[PDB]
């Protein structure tokens, strides 16, 4: 039996330059090469991509952030390429020390550079958010993507900006480093009395697990009814076919209730955004309102 | 009553309302629940039916409002096997021809799905300027073999999803000269043949035909795909 | 009661065991032989949990905790109160999980759909057995398995993890996390994209899948496609769980030190291992 995990026969035709709507076609690149590799799993076409002011600003601002962390790592490596590769994951660009508080007067080597990198990252992420909004707007689409993105930004804003400010010190922010930010995550829990007993942290885990639960259900469900064209979900929404009916009935017969072809994607978007929505709340309350989650937990 | 307690209590209240909203949104199709005789069921659950929403379909195809009065818009050749509810309804005739059970199809619009520009989403490759097989085995010319290990025909064309650049059907020529479409997800392309485990060679002619050699409608796709999938259960007796 | 379109699908056939003996529905639920088996294991396991609660002395669900046998018991049987209940409850849970998967298979057959769903559910079962069966057996004691308690089983994660320093440094653990995060990332994008096309701006007609493709090509210069994203979501969630079971089956079996030590082969390669400077120099 054929399982539809990889395409059996790839077909290729003239490149698809995409819908026009109100997109400013002056900012669209040409079409890239086709990838037979990607063609086994999904579409083989690469590009075109839209490149406007925000995209340019985001890409540039993002590379500055990357370069700032970079030169610091090279500096920590004494400019030796061998040491750079050896200790790559151990390098870290730390925030200013607690004594500097929320001042930007920290010298470059004592957190000044971390503040510069954070500025570039701040501009790169937010200009990219506006990008996700205007690309949907230019095509007359809803802004579900931009709002779902806000949920991820919410947690990132809490970890490195909002909570440190409320704590009154940039030293509470996360460092830039592979291993260093893992260690930061570890110390954060120990300092605040075990995050396992932070209820918003447990809620965040339920939605992270539930996201893998739901996407495995939904991905498997759509492949099981792809023999009826089930992955063409927009037309199944407008004109229910036997794919949507069998999919719904499998789950009704299994667990007692079911979704629609549209409704399952509201379950999915909320399951996923709730991960970083609850998580950002749990972090924002740690140290600002609750010093010890285990102790706080025993009183409720 | 610290701010943490109020936040977690507030969130659980928000989550209950969210679930109530998500569940009602997922009741825009197939509700209200019916008895096995078609009449409305007395118990409809605790969640109410959502208020209608309207989609404006592109290409002047009209508007869809859900929920709305539901209808199968087709006969169902089944019959109760039990006075009490909860038991199978047995086919009264040929379930593959009558399109019941795993062979079921839905009365979708008798129109082809369109792409963003208003052209047929699915087209035979012989009518798709520029499209070709770019990787894997090209099935055109290969013989098609059924679960009975007998040949039913040979592949003569591939129907392609042009926007997605994806093969969706194999057009197979039967021993009588006519042709049928076979879902791409139900065939197994091999080095020297195409094997269809779902049907026997003498059930290919029963596949619903299309009224145009260069387009397939949503209704036709459902009848074709349902019939083939129905073979797994109903063509099994002669499955070697 | 049925959905408006459900009757034509409620035909006989598709079972794997018992022919038409269990081929029927209770309300929406399909029974089948493995629906009976599921109910049997589930009822028995729940009775043993209640019985363990009585032995424990509390009916508060937040406090109930069924612990496995002490390490001294090795892999042998233990008295009900001293780990036996955990052992029996673990047998029932396995029977229920496996019966559930085979019930789904019978429903796939009656509906003529693929078997992808029970196949994906089996990965979750694999992860469960990795923690309560495979890893304890390889280590030589049921006590290494985790307790059945809402909060006590979080303490087990914390005790097991910190036995090897910061479990973050477990490299298979990093891979599994990357798939969990990437999965939630892809789930949010996929749900948002369909809704954004089915529910466009006001005064706009419903969008097409070509708009979905165009949106993502405009955004990041590539669209995986309608079929590819469901393949992807299935693969991301199963890979996440696969590497989860992998990162644990190797913990305490072929690796015993702190996981940070595992990263020393890279740092102390005899060539650059001695170059002064850097973090490790
Ligand atoms: C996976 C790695 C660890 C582990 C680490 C963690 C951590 C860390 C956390 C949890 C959390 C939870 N875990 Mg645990 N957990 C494990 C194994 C399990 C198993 C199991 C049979 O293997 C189960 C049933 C649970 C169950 C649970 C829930 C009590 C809770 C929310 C999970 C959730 O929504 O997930 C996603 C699934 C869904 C959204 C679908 C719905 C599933 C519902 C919620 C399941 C309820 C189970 C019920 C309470 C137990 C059975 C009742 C019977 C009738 C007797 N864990 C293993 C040992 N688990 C979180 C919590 O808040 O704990 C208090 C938390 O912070
Ligand atoms: C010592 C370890 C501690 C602990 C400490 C913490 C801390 C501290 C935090 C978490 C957080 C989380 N933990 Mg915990 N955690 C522990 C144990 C667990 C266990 C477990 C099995 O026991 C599990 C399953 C989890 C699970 C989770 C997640 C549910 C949650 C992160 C959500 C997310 O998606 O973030 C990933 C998503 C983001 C970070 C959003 C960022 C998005 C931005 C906008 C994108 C950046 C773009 C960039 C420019 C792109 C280029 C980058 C290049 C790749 C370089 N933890 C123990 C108790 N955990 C977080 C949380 O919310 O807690 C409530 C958190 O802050
Ligand atoms: C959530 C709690 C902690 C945290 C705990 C962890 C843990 C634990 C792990 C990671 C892992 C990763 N984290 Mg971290 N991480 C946090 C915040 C961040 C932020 C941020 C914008 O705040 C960024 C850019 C990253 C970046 C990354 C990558 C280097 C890596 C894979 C991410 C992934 O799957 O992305 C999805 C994006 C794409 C696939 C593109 N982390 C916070 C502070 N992170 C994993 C890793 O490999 O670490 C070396 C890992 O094991
Ligand atoms: C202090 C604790 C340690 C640590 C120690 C551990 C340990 C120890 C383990 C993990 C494991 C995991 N950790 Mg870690 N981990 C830490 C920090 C993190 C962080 C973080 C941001 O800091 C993250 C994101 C993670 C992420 C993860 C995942 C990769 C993984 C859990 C998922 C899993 O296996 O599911 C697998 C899914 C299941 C087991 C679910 C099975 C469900 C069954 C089949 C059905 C149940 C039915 C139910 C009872 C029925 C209810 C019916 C009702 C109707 C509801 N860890 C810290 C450093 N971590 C676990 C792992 O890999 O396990 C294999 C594990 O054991
Ligand atoms: C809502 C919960 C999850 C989520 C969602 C999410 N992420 C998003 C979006 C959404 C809805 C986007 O629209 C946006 C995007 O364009 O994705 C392709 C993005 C994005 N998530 C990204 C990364 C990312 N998301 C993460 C996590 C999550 N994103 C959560 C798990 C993580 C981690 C650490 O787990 C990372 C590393 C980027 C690929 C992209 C934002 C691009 C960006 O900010 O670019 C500016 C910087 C440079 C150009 C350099
Ligand atoms: C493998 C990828 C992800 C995944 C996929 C997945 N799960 C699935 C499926 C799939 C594809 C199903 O088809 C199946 C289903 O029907 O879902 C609705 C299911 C399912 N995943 C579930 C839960 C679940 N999945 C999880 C995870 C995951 N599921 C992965 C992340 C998790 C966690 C912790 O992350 C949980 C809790 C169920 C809702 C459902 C399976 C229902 C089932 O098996 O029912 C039969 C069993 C009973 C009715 C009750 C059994 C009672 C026992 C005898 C006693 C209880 C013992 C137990 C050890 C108690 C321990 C409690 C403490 C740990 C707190
Ligand atoms: C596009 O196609 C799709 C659909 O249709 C269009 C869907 O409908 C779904 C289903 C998904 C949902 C409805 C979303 C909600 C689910 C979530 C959040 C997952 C989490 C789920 C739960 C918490 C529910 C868990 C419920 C149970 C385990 C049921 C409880 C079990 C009982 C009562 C026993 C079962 C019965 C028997 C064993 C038989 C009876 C026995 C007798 C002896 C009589 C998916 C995936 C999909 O892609
Ligand atoms: C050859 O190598 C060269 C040099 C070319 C390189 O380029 C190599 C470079 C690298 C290998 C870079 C490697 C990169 C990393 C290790 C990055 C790791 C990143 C993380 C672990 C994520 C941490 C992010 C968390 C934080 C703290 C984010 C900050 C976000 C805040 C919301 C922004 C806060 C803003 C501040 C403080 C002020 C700015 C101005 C405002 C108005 C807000
Ligand atoms: C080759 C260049 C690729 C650049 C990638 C940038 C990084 C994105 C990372 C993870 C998210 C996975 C992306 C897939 C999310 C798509 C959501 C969806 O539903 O897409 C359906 C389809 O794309 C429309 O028809
Ligand atoms: C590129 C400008 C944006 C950066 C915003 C944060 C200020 C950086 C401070 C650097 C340290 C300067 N000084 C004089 C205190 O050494
Ligand atoms: C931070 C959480 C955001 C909510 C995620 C769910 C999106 C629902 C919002 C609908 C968007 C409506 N609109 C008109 C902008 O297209
Ligand atoms: C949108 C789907 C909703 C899923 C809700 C799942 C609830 C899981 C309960 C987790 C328990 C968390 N808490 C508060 C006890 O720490
Ligand atoms: C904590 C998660 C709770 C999920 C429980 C879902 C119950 C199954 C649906 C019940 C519908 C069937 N019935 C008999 C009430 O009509
Ligand atoms: C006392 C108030 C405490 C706030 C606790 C959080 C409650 C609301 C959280 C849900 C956020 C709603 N949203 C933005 C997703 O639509
Ligand atoms: C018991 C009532 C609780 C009310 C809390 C509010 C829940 C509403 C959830 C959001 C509704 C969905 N929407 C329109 C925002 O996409
Ligand atoms: C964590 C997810 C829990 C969601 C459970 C809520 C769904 C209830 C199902 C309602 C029953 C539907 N019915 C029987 C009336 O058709
Ligand atoms: C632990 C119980 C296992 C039951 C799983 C039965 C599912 C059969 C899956 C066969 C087809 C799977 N796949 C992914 C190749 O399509
Ligand atoms: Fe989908």
């Amino acid at each position: 039996e054929y399982q539809n995990i990889f395409t059996q026969v790839q077909v290729r035709g003239p490149a698809d330059l995409g819908m026009t709507e109100d997109v400013n076609l002056a900012n669209r690149s040409g079409v890239g090469p086709f990838s037979t590799l990607l063609g086994w799993f999904g579409n083989a076409q690469l590009g075109p991509i839209y490149l406007g002011s925000l995209g340019v600003l985001s890409l540039f601002s993002g590379l500055m952030w990357f370069f700032t962390i970079g030169i610091w790592f090279w500096y920590q490596a004494g400019w030796n390429p061998a040491v750079f590769l050896r200790d790559l994951f151990f390098f870290s660009l730390e925030p200013p020390a607690p004594e500097y508080g929320l001042s930007f007067a920290a010298p470059l080597k004592e957190g000044g550079l971390w503040l510069i990198a954070s500025f570039f990252m701040f501009v790169a992420v937010w200009s990219w958010w506006g990008r996700t909004y205007l690309r949907a707007q230019a095509l007359g689409m809803g802004k579900h993507t931009a709002w779902a993105f806000l949920s991820a930004i919410w947690l990132w804003m809490v970890l490195g900006f909002i909570r440190p400010i409320l704590m009154g010190s940039w030293s509470e922010a996360v460092p830039y480093g592979i291993f260093s930010h893992l260690d930061w995550t570890n110390n954060f829990s120990l300092v605040h009395g075990n995050l396992h007993y932070n209820p918003f942290h447990g809620l965040s885990i339920a939605f992270l697990y539930g996201s893998a639960l739901l996407f495995a259900m939904h991905g498997a469900t759509i492949l099981a009814v792809s023999r009826f064209g089930g992955e063409r979900e927009l037309e199944q929404i407008a004109d229910r076919g036997t794919a949507a009916e069998r999919a719904a009935l499998f789950w009704r017969w299994t667990m007692g209730f079911n979704a629609t072809m549209e409704g399952i994607h509201r379950w999915a978007i909320w399951m996923a955004v709730l991960v970083t929505l609850t998580g950002g709340i749990g972090i924002l309350l740690s140290g600002t309102v609750v010093d010890n989650w285990y102790v706080w937990g025993q009183n409720h | 009553f610290d701010l943490a307690s109020l936040a977690i209590y507030s969130f659980w209240i928000f989550l209950a309302g969210l679930i109530y909203y998500l569940q009602t949104e997922n009741m825009r199709e197939g509700y209200p629940l019916e008895n096995e005789d078609g009449t409305p069921a007395a118990n409809q659950g605790p969640f109410p039916l959502p208020k209608p929403k309207t989609f404006i379909l592109p290409h002047g195809r009209g508007t869809l409002t859900v929920p709305g009065p539901e209808s199968e818009d087709r006969p169902i050749a089944l019959a109760r096997t039990a006075v009490s509810e909860g038991f199978p309804h047995a086919p009264t005739g040929d379930p593959m021809k009558d399109g019941v059970g795993p062979a079921s199809w839905v009365a979708r619009r008798d129109l082809p799905e369109l792409d963003g520009h208003g052209h047929n989403k699915i087209k035979p490759m012989k009518a798709a300027a520029g499209f070709h097989v770019s990787a894997g085995k090209n099935p055109i010319g290969l013989p098609v073999r059924g679960c009975d290990l007998e040949i039913a025909g040979k592949v003569v064309d591939i129907w392609v999803d042009i926007p997605e650049q994806m093969a969706r059907f194999l057009e197979v020529e039967l021993k009588d000269g006519s042709t049928r479409l076979l879902p791409m997800q139900m065939v197994k392309v091999q080095s020297n043949r195409v094997h269809v485990n779902a049907l026997s060679s003498d059930l290919f002619a029963g596949i619903p035909t299309i009224k145009s050699p260069t387009e397939v409608t949503l209704l036709e796709e459902d009848k074709i795909c349902g019939y083939v999938a129905g073979g797994l259960m109903y063509a099994a007796p002669k499955r070697k | 009661a049925l959905l408006s379109f459900e009757r034509k699908y409620r035909v006989p056939g598709g079972t794997l065991v018992g022919g038409n003996l269990f081929d029927f529905w209770v309300g929406p639920f399909y029974v089948g032989f493995f629906g009976v088996a599921t109910f049997f294991f589930a009822a028995l396991g729940i009775i043993l949990i209640a019985w363990s609660a009585v032995l424990q002395g509390t009916w508060n669900p937040q406090l109930i905790s069924v612990y496995p046998p002490a390490l001294e018991y090795g892999l042998g049987g233990a008295p009900l109160a001293k780990g036996g209940l955990w052992q029996i409850i673990t047998i029932c849970a396995t029977g229920a999980f496996v019966s559930w998967a085979l019930r789904e298979v019978e429903i796939c057959r009656k509906l003529g759909i693929g078997y992808h769903i029970p196949f994906a559910f089996a990965f979750a079962i694999l992860a469960y057995l990795t923690l309560v069966l495979f890893r304890p057996v390889m280590m030589g004691a049921w006590g290494y398995a985790f307790p059945y308690g809402i909060w006590t089983h979080l303490d087990w994660v914390s005790n097991t993890g910190y036995t090897y320093g910061n479990f973050h440094y477990n490299p298979a653990h990093m891979i599994a996390i990357t798939f969990f995060f990437t999965n939630a990332l892809a789930l949010a994008l996929h749900g948002a994209l369909v809704l954004s096309a089915a529910n466009p701006e006001k005064g706009k007609e419903m969008r097409t899948p070509d708009h979905e493709d165009t949106f993502f090509r405009d955004l990041v210069g590539y669209s995986i496609g309608t079929l590819g994203i469901h393949r992807l979501g299935l693969l991301l969630s199963l890979s996440a769980v696969f590497f989860s079971a992998l990162c644990m089956i190797i913990t305490g079996t072929i690796w015993f030190d702190q996981w940070v030590d595992w990263w020393q082969w890279w740092v102390k390669l005899p060539w650059w291992a001695n170059i002064p400077g850097g973090i490790n120099g």
